[PDB]
RNA sequence: GGGACGGGUGAAACAGGAUGAUCCCGCCGAGACCGCCGGCCGCGCAGGCGCCUGCCAAGACCGCCUCUGUCAAUCAAGGGCGAAGGCCGGGGGCUAGAAGGCGAUCAGACACCACCGUAUUCCCGGCCGUAAACGGUGCCGCCCCGCGGCCGGCGCGCGUCCCGCCGGCCGCCCAGGGAAACCGGGAGGCUCCGGGCUCUGGGGGGAGUAUGGCCGCAAGGCUGAAACUUGAAGGCAUUG
């Protein structure tokens, strides 16, 4: 068996604007030979990328938060990621859990203004106030239906009618945890609320014009 | 006759001169004397109307499927059969459905079927009592009945016939190349007995 | 065969069944108020190598994932591995974790 | 500055040290603890898991490697969650092979419900 | 290749039936098995310094 | 005996003179 | 993509792999299941009850200067429900897995442990009617030293808290009870014995068996002896 490293060569992988470390590395790939092409086999390639790597400094704000970029043209020999999902680490996800509150969970599928559709996960736990006798946070359905129903009317507001660059910024910056944390604050203590993931679940075939915008600054 | 599921007369009127065009159509279940159907591009979703394959959503069932475009249909037409649509890929410009057997298969897109399932369904929960029932239904379709047994008959007759006890001899798996005159009992069964566990 | 404890060994008060947890150790079927839990938290690599790791890390900042477990086991498993002892007769009414 | 992904699986029986591309479609690098030892409870244990390191050092840095990202996991699935001994022997041997280290993770497959393990409603007797 | 390392202090017996000796040997703190007597001060040729003694 | 298996004995030894009488 | 073993155990051996496995990553299919949160939490007549959204009829509790006028308690016969396994007819078939097969262990091993696997496990229409179906404690009503905890509803207070009331679920415990273990919201108010109603027992065996009857497709269930034999069996507790 020859050696499978004397016929590869490497590409790079670029994220999109909305974000300050765009090389996001080398992948390698067997030269062209027979009727495999190099750029027709290492298109559609997935790729995960933390929030911390691509914004470093703010650690502590980023680095629980992870981005799914798959390559979806090749031209330059560039290979140009475009936004395919986002989710929170494990260990962030466990250190979720108390004994004591209780834990919401919701979703909706949302469409985009562009052609695009996705499920957001949305979790909400309950929290204890500052002067009350017990130590449980359990609350009565009256409340837990009242929040749920805050959840699904706040994420319509927001997210009703974006495209991916704008839900992209705002994925980025927290902007949507805000605001169901400021909905859902006036019902009750609770203590951490947040977007723990999104899948897109059918784009279009041709992205073209949306990957010209994402990575070309615009 | 010779048909478990019925049969409805359907009039149309005439789109290339003057009068009316009756139709026959394997009845769906729920069709009834009076009733207004529908056949076009731009049909509706109701029991009874004939719409392409392409504008039907997911999860329907459908009676009477066209496998080819025009050729007006050849696909679950017994009673109590249907055909579900399964899922559509629009740039092939194919749709995909499953057979009453189970079987999936790839139509085009402008093949047409009827919406709803065949009427007459159960009919083989019945069982036939005495001979007589037997009788009247081949009577009714062919001369196939009753049977007898190639083990029954003399060697002249039958490559099961002969012997002092009644017996086959070799083994009744035959092949898939047999001539005629050879090709009795199981044709090329990949395995044989009533065993449990399959899905 | 006298009764040995008030609450029959479990607790379930004001109910008819509760559901079913498989044992860790050995995979036996118990009912979720009999089982011994506990719950753990502990990082993925030791602490006698976090620091090698927290050195030659690059990310400015960087801090080690925990692990949070919950372990459930049966009564038999429980007490062979020692996760509870038998007790004397009066230490028996001790709740004290 | 130059990265790839080393998946760690510490199993009950075996272990796995494996690189690949920060994809994950192209491998750069698979070594095992049982291709180091004679008996086979040596296998998931930490002098096999080093010994295994030690090669897979020389094979990703021959070919341009100098840092990766750890995704460590256990069997998963309806069994066991806790790793094996020589996982972070495995991580031992690669910050001491030269290795510069990026993210950390845990990786085990784990269930949101289940079907059914094995060894029935009154588990493995012995 | 010798690794020779020294003792710093010692933990205690290690085997089931008395026998070795846990000590924690030296810009480190590796913590290892030793077979027969063994004071502060003393010195330890070690094949290899990789691993450290478990517990 | 333990008496789960001494009452699938008896069932049996039932079972048996029932399907004996049956003759005659 | 990459190239040598993988699985399995206390340790191994049978299954797997250059027809490239084990490992990584993407895509597709099917049927179960509903984790962490999850509890001296909660609901139901018991058996039981945990994904999202919609629809449908119920329920106990509290609050009440609303209606009626004893319409109630318990119950042979009779009717309904009833875990799991099992049976009949349709469907479905991922996991696990009685039976069957096979690798070890052993004196043997037809067992425990490893591997493969049929019924079964899931759905629809029925049947069967049993469990340590347990709080080993029948239902209605009264009186009852006290200290806590949690769950639902209500009211007074100060400035979420705080004190009470009704109902439920639990812990500890004076008296009293008892053969004791223990109970104590009763197992108390009982040789100082009597509020109402229904069921069951009468030394240990033979025996839940024989026989007759009713029910069931069957598997069974329900009802249920006699001859004969025996000096004990059994409860809770003490020392070794
Ligand atoms: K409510
Ligand atoms: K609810
Ligand atoms: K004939
Ligand atoms: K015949
Ligand atoms: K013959
Ligand atoms: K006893
Ligand atoms: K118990
Ligand atoms: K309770
Ligand atoms: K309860
Ligand atoms: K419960
Ligand atoms: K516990
Ligand atoms: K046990
Ligand atoms: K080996
Ligand atoms: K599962
Ligand atoms: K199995
Ligand atoms: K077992
Ligand atoms: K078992
Ligand atoms: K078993
Ligand atoms: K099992
Ligand atoms: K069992
Ligand atoms: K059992
Ligand atoms: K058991
Ligand atoms: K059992
Ligand atoms: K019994
Ligand atoms: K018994
Ligand atoms: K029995
Ligand atoms: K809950
Ligand atoms: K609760
Ligand atoms: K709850
Ligand atoms: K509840
Ligand atoms: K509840
Ligand atoms: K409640
Ligand atoms: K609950
Ligand atoms: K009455
Ligand atoms: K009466
Ligand atoms: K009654
Ligand atoms: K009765
Ligand atoms: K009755
Ligand atoms: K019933
Ligand atoms: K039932
Ligand atoms: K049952
Ligand atoms: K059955
Ligand atoms: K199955
Ligand atoms: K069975
Ligand atoms: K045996
Ligand atoms: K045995
Ligand atoms: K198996
Ligand atoms: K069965
Ligand atoms: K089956
Ligand atoms: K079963
Ligand atoms: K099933
Ligand atoms: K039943
Ligand atoms: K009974
Ligand atoms: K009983
Ligand atoms: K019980
Ligand atoms: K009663
Ligand atoms: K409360
Ligand atoms: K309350
Ligand atoms: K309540
Ligand atoms: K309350
Ligand atoms: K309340
Ligand atoms: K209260
Ligand atoms: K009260
Ligand atoms: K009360
Ligand atoms: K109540
Ligand atoms: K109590
Ligand atoms: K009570
Ligand atoms: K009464
Ligand atoms: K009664
Ligand atoms: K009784
Ligand atoms: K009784
Ligand atoms: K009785
Ligand atoms: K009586
Ligand atoms: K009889
Ligand atoms: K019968
Ligand atoms: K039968
Ligand atoms: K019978
Ligand atoms: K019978
Ligand atoms: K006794
Ligand atoms: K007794
Ligand atoms: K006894
Ligand atoms: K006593
Ligand atoms: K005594
Ligand atoms: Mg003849
Ligand atoms: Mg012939
Ligand atoms: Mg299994
Ligand atoms: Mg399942
Ligand atoms: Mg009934
Ligand atoms: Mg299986
Ligand atoms: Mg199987
Ligand atoms: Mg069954
Ligand atoms: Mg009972
Ligand atoms: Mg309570
Ligand atoms: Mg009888
Ligand atoms: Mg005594």
């Amino acid at each position: 068996n020859p050696d499978p490293y004397l016929k590869k060569e490497w590409y790079p992988v670029i994220a999109p604007a909305h974000f300050k470390s765009r090389h996001i590395g080398q992948t390698p790939v067997t030269k062209t030979a027979g009727l495999r092409v190099a750029t027709d086999v290492i298109n559609h390639r997935v790729y995960e990328v933390n929030l911390g790597d691509l914004n470093p400094g703010a650690e502590d704000l980023n680095g629980n938060t992870k981005f799914y970029l798959q390559t979806q043209l090749v031209s330059d020999g560039k290979c140009l990621t475009n936004f395919h999902g986002m989710d929170i680490t494990r260990h962030k996800y466990g250190s979720l859990f108390r004994k004591g509150c209780d834990c919401i969970d919701v979703f909706m599928d949302i469409p985009t203004t562009d052609g695009y559709l996705l499920r957001v996960f949305v979790i909400a736990f309950t929290d204890r106030f500052r002067f009350q006798r017990r130590k449980n946070c359990h609350v009565k359905g009256r409340v837990i239906r009242m929040m749920r129903a805050g959840i699904y009317e706040t994420l319509h507001n927001e997210l009703g009618k974006v495209s991916i660059p704008v839900l992209v910024t705002k994925l980025s910056n927290f902007e949507v945890n805000a605001k169901l944390t400021e909905a859902l604050q006036k019902i009750t203590m609770c203590r951490d609320v947040m977007i723990r993931r999104v899948k897109v679940v059918k784009r279009p075939r041709n992205t073209m014009e949306l990957l010209s915008t994402m990575h070309d600054s615009n | 006759r010779g048909r478990g599921a019925p049969l409805a007369r359907v009039q149309f009127p005439n789109m290339r001169g003057e009068g009316r065009v009756n139709e026959l159509f394997i009845a769906p279940e729920g069709m009834y004397t009076g009733q207004e159907v529908f056949s076009g591009n731009k049909a509706t979703l109701h029991i009874g109307n004939i719409l392409p394959v392409g504008n039907i959503p997911e999860g329907t069932y459908v009676c009477n499927v066209e496998e080819k475009p025009m050729d007006r249909g050849c696909l679950a037409r017994a009673s109590g059969t249907y055909c579900l649509v399964v899922a559509h890929n629009m740039e092939t410009n194919k749709t995909r459905i499953r057979l009453p057997s189970g079987q999936k298969k790839l139509i085009s897109s402008k093949a047409r079927a009827m919406i709803g399932l065949v009427a007459g369904g159960g009919r083989t929960d019945k069982p036939l009592l005495k001979a007589g029932n037997a009788y009247h239904k081949y009577k009714a379709k062919r001369n196939c009945w009753p049977v007898v047994r190639g083990v029954a008959m003399n060697p002249v007759d039958h490559p099961h016939g002969g012997g002092n006890h009644q017996h086959i001899g070799v083994s009744s798996c035959v092949p898939r190349n047999a001539v005629p005159g050879q090709k009795v009992g199981l044709i090329a069964a990949r395995r044989t007995g009533c065993s449990g566990g399959k899905r | 065969m006298p009764v040995k404890r008030r609450n029959n060994g479990r607790s379930k008060y004001n109910c008819g069944h509760t559901n079913i947890v498989r044992c860790q150790n050995c995979h036996r079927c118990v009912p979720k108020d009999k089982v011994i839990k506990r719950f753990t938290i502990r990082n993925i690599v030791d602490n006698t190598i976090a620091d090698d790791v927290l050195n030659a890390c690059v990310i400015q900042g960087f801090a080690i994932p925990k692990l949070y477990n919950k372990v459930q086991y049966c009564v038999s498993c429980s007490i062979h591995n020692h996760i509870v002892r038998v007790r004397s007769r009066e230490d028996r009414k001790i709740r004290t974790p | 500055e130059a990265f790839a992904v080393c998946h760690i699986y510490a199993g009950k029986n075996d272990t796995f040290i494996h690189v690949t591309d920060l994809s994950g479609r192209e491998t750069i690098g698979r070594v095992s603890g049982g291709m180091k030892v004679k008996r086979h409870c040596d296998e998931p244990s930490a002098y096999a898991a080093m010994q295994a390191t030690q090669d897979l050092i020389e094979i990703i840095t021959d070919r341009g490697i100098t840092a990766v990202h750890i995704k460590i996991r256990a069997d998963g699935g309806t069994g066991k969650r806790v790793y094996g001994q020589g996982g972070s022997a495995a991580i031992r041997a690669l910050v001491r092979g030269g290795i510069k280290i990026g993210r950390i993770e845990d990786s085990t497959p784990i269930p949101t419900d289940r079907t059914r393990h094995k060894g029935g409603r009154r588990g493995r007797r012995l | 290749e010798p690794i020779n390392a020294r003792v710093i202090e010692v933990l205690g017996r290690t085997s089931s039936r008395g026998g070795i000796t846990q000590v924690k040997v030296e810009k480190r703190q590796i913590i290892r098995n030793v077979i027969g007597p063994v004071r502060k001060d003393d010195i330890l040729v070690l094949m290899e310094s990789e691993r450290e003694a478990r517990r | 005996m333990r008496a789960k298996w001494a009452k699938k004995r008896m069932r049996k030894l039932k079972r048996k003179r029932r399907h004996m009488k049956a003759r005659s």
